[PDB]
């Protein structure tokens, strides 16, 4: 299957009480491997996954070097935007940056990213052509201008179609056991009566990886979409994910309903039926 | 400014089995801003030794953190997640149900 | 590994 490497950056200004808080994390598919926290003691890029601890001091000194630069960068970004919108320096604001690359099953470049968001609204993003930008307002447009002269896109392109892909692949290899693993979900069904004329049907999908999944309920073959309780795929905390979907059923019809599970780690799609 | 309200999910890593060791989770997601209060409660009391994943977000910029802690289910015991955000007028409390 | 260039808004 295809894979990706993403870097999430969050900076929050805390006026009147120190320097803005900066958090940085990075992923390979759904596994986090490194992190950096401005409020932490180390003031260093730290590992968050086993398969990266191997990397020597060069890697850690380099990433600690780059990560700090990012922090400073978004520390300034807060300033700039604060002016781009004539905002009170009293209020706290947020800046989010997320860049990375995707590769197909062939481990070849498939598309890259580089997007921003100020206080939750899309600010500026790199288009697919990796050669142009999407400015939202006049502010983002002014930034787009700067990045156009500075020829930022071209540079970012090299990173995305090159270095980025190459590290993903490396990490993919060095982490074969984890990153390249798959765990078909462990599916089971629970039945608890709500009343003397109804029952709840819960379909479970546990300990699976990656997070991509499709858990569906069907009555006599028809999707019960709009009548299904579907929680967000959540993390077990052990590296695997969980998920469930439930429907309220008229006591006596449990057999009409079927749960359908779809996961990249299942030879064929699952079909469970209470009985 | 944008204010997305947090989805709260309180559950356990492994299926609960009274007596057996586990991890009690409270997954908060889709909120914004990131400033957020999260607590795991045992019979109403706040639990101390409680950690949380590193601040991260999804495609739409909404944040998501995982609050977990080691614990051991008991028939008599009740655990819950208390959460706070600007989007919440008062702390939202969710009880743990070993079937959700 | 992080990108080596550090653009500004």
């Amino acid at each position: 299957g295809s894979h990706s490497m993403r870097y999430f950056f969050t900076s929050v200004s805390r006026p009147g009480r120190g320097e803005p808080r900066f958090i940085a994390v990075g992923y390979v598919d759904d596994t986090q491997f490194v992190r950096f926290d401005s409020d932490a003691a180390s003031q260093r890029m730290e590992p968050r996954a086993p398969w990266i601890e191997q990397e020597g001091p060069e890697y850690w000194d380099g990433e600690t070097r780059k990560v700090k630069a990012h922090s400073q960068t978004h520390r300034v970004d807060l300033g700039t935007l604060r002016g781009y919108y004539n905002q009170s320096e009293a209020g706290s604001h947020t800046v989010q940056r997320m860049y990375g690359c995707d590769v197909g099953s062939d481990w070849r470049f498939l598309r890259g990213y580089h997007q921003y968001a100020y206080d939750g609204k899309d600010y500026i993003a790199l288009k697919e052509d990796l050669r142009s930008w999407t400015a939202a307002d006049m502010a983002a447009q002014t930034t787009k201008h700067k990045w156009e002269a500075a020829h930022v896109a071209e540079q970012l392109r090299a990173y995305l179609e090159g270095t980025c892909v190459e590290w993903l692949r490396r990490y993919l290899e060095n982490g074969k056991e984890t990153l390249q693993r798959t765990d078909a979900p462990k599916t089971h069904m629970t039945h608890h009566a709500v009343s003397d004329h109804e029952a709840t049907l819960r379909c479970w999908a546990l300990s699976f990886y990656p997070a991509e999944i499709t858990l569906t309920w069907q009555r006599d073959g028809e999707d019960q979409t709009q009548d299904t309780e579907l929680v967000e795929t959540r993390p077990a905390g052990d590296g695997t994910f969980q998920k469930w979907a439930a429907v309220v059923v008229p006591s006596g019809q449990e057999q009409r309903y079927t749960c359908h599970v779809q996961h990249e780690g299942l030879p064929k799609p699952l079909t469970l039926r209470w009985e | 400014m944008i204010q997305r309200t947090p989805k709260i999910q309180v559950y356990s890593r492994h299926p609960a089995e009274n007596g057996k060791s586990n991890f009690l989770n409270c997954y908060v997601s889709g909120f914004h801003p990131s400033d957020i209060e999260v607590d795991l409660l045992k019979n109403g009391e706040r639990i101390e030794k409680v950690e949380h994943s590193d601040l991260s977000f999804s495609k739409d910029w909404s944040f998501y953190l995982l609050y977990y802690t080691e614990f051991t289910p008991t028939e008599k015991d009740e655990y819950a997640c208390r959460v706070n955000h600007v989007t919440l007028s008062q702390p939202k409390i969710v009880k743990w149900d070993r079937d959700m | 590994a992080l990108w080596g260039v550090f653009p500004v808004l």
